[PDB]
RNA sequence: GGCCAGCAUCAGUUUUGGUGGCAGGAUAAAUCCAUAGGAAUGUAGCUUGCCUCGGUAAGUAUUAUAGCCUGUG
RNA sequence: AGAACUGGCGAUGCGGGAUGAACCGAACGUAGAGUUAAGGUGCCGGAAUACACGCUCAUCAGACACCACAAAAGGUGUUAGUUCAUCUAGACAGCCGGACGGUGGCCAUGGAAGUCGGAAUCCGCUAAGGAGUGUGUAACAACUCACCGGCCGAAUGAACUA
RNA sequence: GCAGUCAAGCGUUAUAGCGACAUUGCUUUUUGAUUCGAUGUCGGCUCUUCCUAUCAUACCGAAGCAGAAUUCGGUAA
RNA sequence: UUUGCUCCACACAAUAUAGAUGGAUACGAAUAAGGCGUCCUUGUGGCGUCGCUGAACCAUAGCAGGCUAGCAACGGUGCACUUGGCGGAAAGGCCUUGGGUGCUUGCUGGCGAAUUGCAAUGUCAUUUUGCGUGGGGAUAAAUCAUUUGUAUACGACUUAGA
């Protein structure tokens, strides 16, 4: 769906002599909280040694971003799931939020690398500060000085079945 | 210009369940010589990746609190 | 006369300081302008005048009109409110036949029957002197 | 990729007036005019001052590119035709028969008229495209020259020439009869 | 996909990198404390020969050739960058096919002996004709008429595609000899030649022309100045 | 909304205006297509000519005269798209193919009527731009259809008429607008412009 | 009183709208305001080259005759 | 192919998969109303020629069974990755110039000079230049390219993956 | 076909194990010399059509293709 | 085959079935371009203006549209005539002259409507192989049977005969 970012704490059931285990904290991309929590303990089995049944979630937060309405260039680093390995790929997208960089990023694995949420891992989303560290030419033709593009072939919707006049494609 | 017989694309039933069958055997076969066969079982951080100094500055300085941490 | 012509086909740019008209969704039938560039198929838009919120929006959602005026790049909607009346952008939209067009159809929308009556009743008075008029020359 | 914006641009010298309109483009020179249609191609010209024509692709890919530079070639190339004009200079060469090489008017269409080409007995007629000058190179031997503004239609008009004469169920290492362009360059040599 | 495809030679010699640009600056900067005169010299055009003949006349000294931009970066391109004190001026004085003489010898010397230094050398493309050349008619010989024909080998017929298509002169294989119809001239004297008559030129062996080197400028170890030298500038 | 509805089939694509033809039909409404040769079909000549060869194979072997009936003319190929589209071994089938006609030019009573277009089949609005295309009277005359220059002849001179009609009907609405302007300053054209008239 | 219907007020099931009062979260994040810094896809001004009566190319210049970004409240 | 356990079908209609023993839904008194499953919504055909981000042009695309043809092979189609390298003391492409000296190195041949062959393949001067990458000559010549420089001026090349 | 050799890849920190392209041995040796068990269905005649995986006819490309003739290949039923 | 046949008007008569219920309301071409208006030195010209839908334009008030009085104007509109021109793609329609005869809601007045009972399509639009009135126009063929043989199984074909 729509992407939201939550943070997963959790940490491991306090036994006898061990009280205060550490807590651990995950920033996740997902739809609702039950798929945040699902993806959480899928990535803490994944590296640590901490299983569902021995943890609990301390807490999770919905993360807004700070400035929602200034465009922003990011940086994103991924891994895709294989045979030959974990893959890194790194992609550049300009966005106003790093909701929908990540939603980009979704829908564009899916329609090029043919690639699946559950396939695909988000290592890290940056924004980048200045604009001579973007490296991406469909990304650097952005962001010309005073930059003017017009939209030729105007194809305009039409709700009746038929036209009493031949249409233009003028913009 | 004379235009040759092209191959149908209807679906045929028997070759449908057929090759369900063959598929079936297939993976059954595979996963036969997976358990049998004896053959011999971290890419980093990619070059275009703009903050690659401050990810290995902060990996170094990891290191170097966790060489401490277990110590004591 | 030994100069080259070559027909310029001006087209309605995507640009900071272009104002749209917005066609479907929460903010339909307003005046907005765009205030950056993000890709080919979004931009970023305010319409601080209009009730419209500073959003990313798709290019497929408005209409770019011929009014433009003066903008900074990625201006904040205090800034492009205080620009936009400054340019006095819709006094010049209100004065421009599409605009017009827009308001003729919603007042025809807003017609009740007796004014119906009242229309038909004074096409008709109009109609006959004009017929008039066409007689004689 | 789906650039932005991709342009070339086109000189145009003093003596030459260009006038585009619906990618039809009209090129009039001192040598004469020459008419081109572009409408097989999504471009748009735009003119920045009388010496300077720009040509440009708005969101195009790489094959619309690579048209936007065959468009400014053909452009310049009208240009060049009539501004200096096109001439090719070909040779008919034998080893027994003389090959005979004339101008005829068969009802005002002007041929190329070839006989005796390894002696055959068939005539081997031409066509003149329009717009193509045919003269024969004086105190040069069995040389022809085909001159005009149109590099398309005097270069055809010698592809022609020589594919008339193609030598047919011999050995070509042996058999060197035909008629070869010999060179190829402009008409006017004020330098 | 769909790009050119570049050509792949099997050959016994690699590229030079950066190191040789490295060595030769480090040479420079070394030869400009050991000797005291540093002179510029345009050298455009010359034949390996006559270099050889020059550094070996030029025995005790050094000369050095190399990259112009990798040259004025070890004299220093501007003032707060240059290895000696007004070095910079003889830096930014080279241009072209530059050499660095580094001497120890008398001005008056190494003015007298550039001044002096001449030899015949291929008429290069956009000079003055030094003669005016024409091809005999008849069969073309190797030397074309420089020589008497009876002296003269006729020209190999390998040569004819070259030069009726390179040198757009028309030429007839008749008996394995090349054979023109009529005269062909070549160049007039006092016309600027180009890439053309100039090969033909060289394809005959026509060497008319005079070689020099020029002398742009020197510069004085412990005097720390520039004399502009303008030696065969003209 | 009208009785009967003419479709300049000039500039369609055909598949999607036999598409929203057979609907019409269907829903119960009289049309009229014309001007079949200058229909469009997406996709290079060669492709579509192909396509007309593989139908072209088609046939009854024991006896040609049973077999697929192959029709050259461009309303006739336009014919075939509608009617693979209408449920025709039907008796409501059949009726809803006999609410449509379709011809090549414009013959008569048409041609002094008015023609619409169907913009969801339009090709300057339908196909992206670089894409081939093919055109109906061409592939026609490529397989067999012996018409085509009468038909342009026909048109040609339909369409020197109705330019002369055009013009005369153009110098009626300068006067017409010229005479109404002059009226907008009354009192009556004001209360017509604050009722929105 | 037999046949077929219309409207109103209700009941059971259900479908489609308008509108109000509240509660949570970074007690939304923003916008807005104030303040402290900062940079360019460098605003005004100033220098120079030589340019269609000053419009430009290249340096300085951080708010000025535009503005933007970050933290804090 | 031999064992063991568990489902489905025969006795069983209904919706969908165009059609159908084992596929996807769902099991059945007679009706009405509402809502769905699986599958679908250009037209045949009930239902958006809906909205959104990308990819693809096939001289018989694809809308398929995830098995085979299939060698993860071939391609100067096109898109996105990854890792290496070169680069304003000058990227790639082009044009021009240099491309030398001992030396026609030794043996061999009627001839054989870098370039029919067999073995060595060195030394000097360099900015660089093979006892020579090919064209060429009866042998030489000439051209070439390996390499270097001048002009030009900002990115470029190679191998891999999807 | 069997047995081997090489090594682009696959594989991996344990030079194990796979493995395309190439390649050797046997079959099969040097002077162009000098019929061996189908165990169960086959063929005519008349007449039509289809495939192309082309023998001829048409047009092309390559070859020491002089010419003549031939060989190999492409489009083509 | 008890005046058969066909049209031109005035009465009665019946009728209007893939679906009337204000009007199918005519440039052409382009779409990386056009429409319209205006001006000039008439062109690939200058200037202006339009689009972003027909959500238009034209029609559209009166017992399903009655009866009457005026005012303003020389318009609009129906019918039957008549003047001329054009249209062959299936023209069967488009334009036009003149007078006559009705309406006109462009504006101001006076009478009428009811009871179909609170809705029930509440019946409204061309052509008419029918009849009675009539003034005008035109008075044929084909087949069987007989016959020929350019034909032929039979039919059919092709000939001939007041
Ligand atoms: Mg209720
Ligand atoms: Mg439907
Ligand atoms: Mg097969
Ligand atoms: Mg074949
Ligand atoms: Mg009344």
């Amino acid at each position: 769906a729509h992407f939201k970012e939550y943070q997963v704490i959790g940490r491991r059931l306090p036994t006898e002599s061990v009280p205060e285990p550490k807590l651990f904290r995950m920033r996740i991309f997902a739809s609702n909280e039950v798929i945040a929590k699902s993806r959480y303990w899928y990535f803490l089995q994944k590296l640590h040694k901490v299983k569902k049944a021995s943890g609990e979630i301390v807490s999770i937060n919905q993360i807004n971003e700070a400035h929602p309405t200034k465009v922003k260039n990011f940086g994103v680093w991924v891994r895709y799931d294989s045979r030959s390995g974990t893959h890194n790929m790194y992609k550049e997208i300009r966005d106003v939020s790093r909701v929908a960089a990540v939603e980009t990023l979704y829908q564009d694995m899916a329609a090029r690398h043919r690639a699946r949420f559950r396939s695909i891992h988000i290592l890290k989303v940056a924004e980048i500060e200045k604009t001579a560290d973007v490296k991406r030419q469909y990304v650097k033709q952005f962001l010309t000085k005073d930059l003017k593009f017009p939209l030729p072939h105007r194809v305009q919707k039409s709700t009746k079945t038929f036209s009493y006049k031949r249409p233009s494609t003028f913009y | 210009m004379r235009v040759r017989k092209r191959q149908s694309r209807r679906t045929s039933t028997k070759l449908k369940e057929g090759i369900k069958k063959k598929a079936s055997a297939h993976r059954k076969k595979e996963k036969k010589m997976a358990k049998k066969d004896v053959t011999w079982r971290d890419p980093g951080i990619p070059s275009n990746f703009p903050y690659k100094a401050k990810i290995l500055e902060e990996i170094e300085a990891k290191k170097m609190k966790d060489l401490e941490e277990r110590e004591l | 006369s030994t100069d080259s012509i070559v027909k310029a086909s001006n087209w309605r740019l995507v640009e900071v300081g272009r104002v749209v008209l917005i066609k479907k969704g929460q903010s339909a039938g307003k005046l907005a302008a765009i205030v950056e560039i993000i890709d080919q198929k979004k931009v970023l838009i305010d319409g601080p005048k209009a009730g419209v919120p500073r959003q990313a929006i798709n290019l497929g959602q408005v209409v770019l009109t011929p009014l433009t005026f003066a903008l900074p790049r990625g201006a904040r909607t205090a800034t492009v409110s205080k620009k936009w009346a400054a340019a006095a952008v819709c006094e010049k939209w209100a004065a421009s036949s599409w605009a017009k067009k827009i308001a003729q159809r919603e007042r025809r929308a807003a017609l009740t029957d007796f004014e119906r009556f009242q229309v038909m009743v004074l096409r008709k008075q109009k109609r006959y002197t004009v017929k008039k008029a066409l007689a004689k020359a | 990729m789906k650039y932005i914006q991709t342009e070339q641009q086109i000189e145009v010298p003093e003596g030459v007036t260009v006038s585009i309109k619906s990618r039809i483009v009209k090129v009039v020179g001192p040598r004469g005019t020459l008419t081109k249609n572009l409408k097989h191609i999504d471009v748009t010209f735009t003119k920045v001052n009388n010496q300077l024509i720009k040509v440009a692709v708005h969101n195009g890919g790489r094959k619309h590119v690579a048209a936007l530079r065959t468009v400014k070639s053909l452009v310049d190339n009208m240009i060049t035709g009539v501004t200096k004009g096109y001439k090719y200079k070909m040779r008919y060469v034998y080893a027994h028969f003389p090959i005979n090489v004339n101008i005829v008017e068969k009802d005002g269409a002007k041929f190329i008229e070839v006989r005796n080409f390894l002696g055959d007995k068939k005539i081997r007629n031409v066509p003149v495209r329009d717009g193509v000058t045919i003269e024969f190179s004086t105190n040069v031997k069995d040389e022809i020259v085909l001159s005009g503004n149109s590099v398309e239609d005097v270069s055809q008009n010698a592809a022609d020439l020589q594919q008339i004469c193609r030598v047919r169920n011999k050995d070509i290492r042996k058999f060197l009869d035909g008629i070869y362009v010999s060179h190829k360059g402009f008409i006017t040599e004020d330098l | 996909r769909s790009k050119r495809s570049k050509l792949v030679t099997l050959a016994q010699t690699d590229k030079k990198g950066r190191e040789n640009k490295e060595r030769i600056f480090d040479e420079v900067r070394e030869a400009l404390d050991t000797y005291r005169y540093v002179w510029v010299l345009h050298l455009d055009d010359v034949r390996t020969p006559v270099l050889q003949e020059i550094r070996t006349s030029w025995a005790g000294s050094k000369l050095i050739m190399g990259k112009r931009k990798v040259l004025q970066k070890a004299l220093g391109e501007k003032r707060e960058e240059e290895y000696k004190e007004n070095l910079y001026q003889l830096s930014k004085l080279c241009s072209g096919v530059t050499g660095l003489l580094f001497t120890d010898e008398d001005v008056n010397t190494v003015k007298e002996y550039f001044k002096s230094y001449v030899r015949s050398d291929y008429s290069r493309p956009n000079t003055k004709a030094p003669l005016t050349f024409t091809i005999p008619e008849g069969i073309v010989y190797s030397r074309g008429g420089q020589i008497p024909a009876e002296e003269d080998v006729p020209m190999i017929h390998s040569l004819e595609p070259t030069m009726r298509n390179k040198f757009e002169i028309p030429t007839k294989i008749k008996a394995g000899k090349i054979t023109i119809d009529s005269p062909y001239l070549v160049c007039t004297e006092g016309e600027k030649l180009d890439v053309r008559q100039a090969l033909i030129l060289k394809q005959f062996g026509i060497a008319a022309s005079e070689f020099k080197v020029k002398v742009s400028a020197y510069y004085d170890n412990d005097s720390s100045t520039v004399e502009s030298t303008n030696i065969n500038m003209e | 909304v009208e009785p009967v509805v003419v479709i300049d089939g000039k500039g369609h694509l055909v598949g999607r205006l036999a598409s929203v033809v057979a609907k019409q039909l269907l829903n119960g409404q009289k049309i009229v297509v014309v001007r079949a040769e200058e229909l469009n079909i997406s996709g290079e000549f060669f492709r579509n000519k192909l396509k007309y060869h593989d139908f072209l194979r088609k046939a009854t072997a024991f006896n040609k005269t049973r077999g697929p009936f192959h029709f050259r003319a461009p309303s006739r190929i336009f014919y075939k798209a509608l009617r693979g589209m209408v449920s025709h071994k039907t008796a409501r089938g059949k009726a809803a193919l006999e609410r449509l006609k379709v011809f090549e030019g414009i013959p008569p009573p048409y041609d002094k009527k008015k023609r619409v277009v169907v913009p969801q089949a339009l090709r300057v609005l339908r196909l992206k731009p670089g894409r081939k295309y093919t055109t109906l009277g061409k592939l026609s005359t490529s397989v067999g259809w012996k018409y085509e220059d009468v038909v342009a002849k026909l048109e040609a001179k339909r369409k020197v008429s109705s330019a002369e009609y055009y013009a005369k009907k153009r110098a009626f609405t300068k006067k017409v607008a010229s005479a109404n302007a002059t009226a907008a300053e009354s009192d009556v054209a004001k209360q017509l412009a604050a009722l929105g008239y």
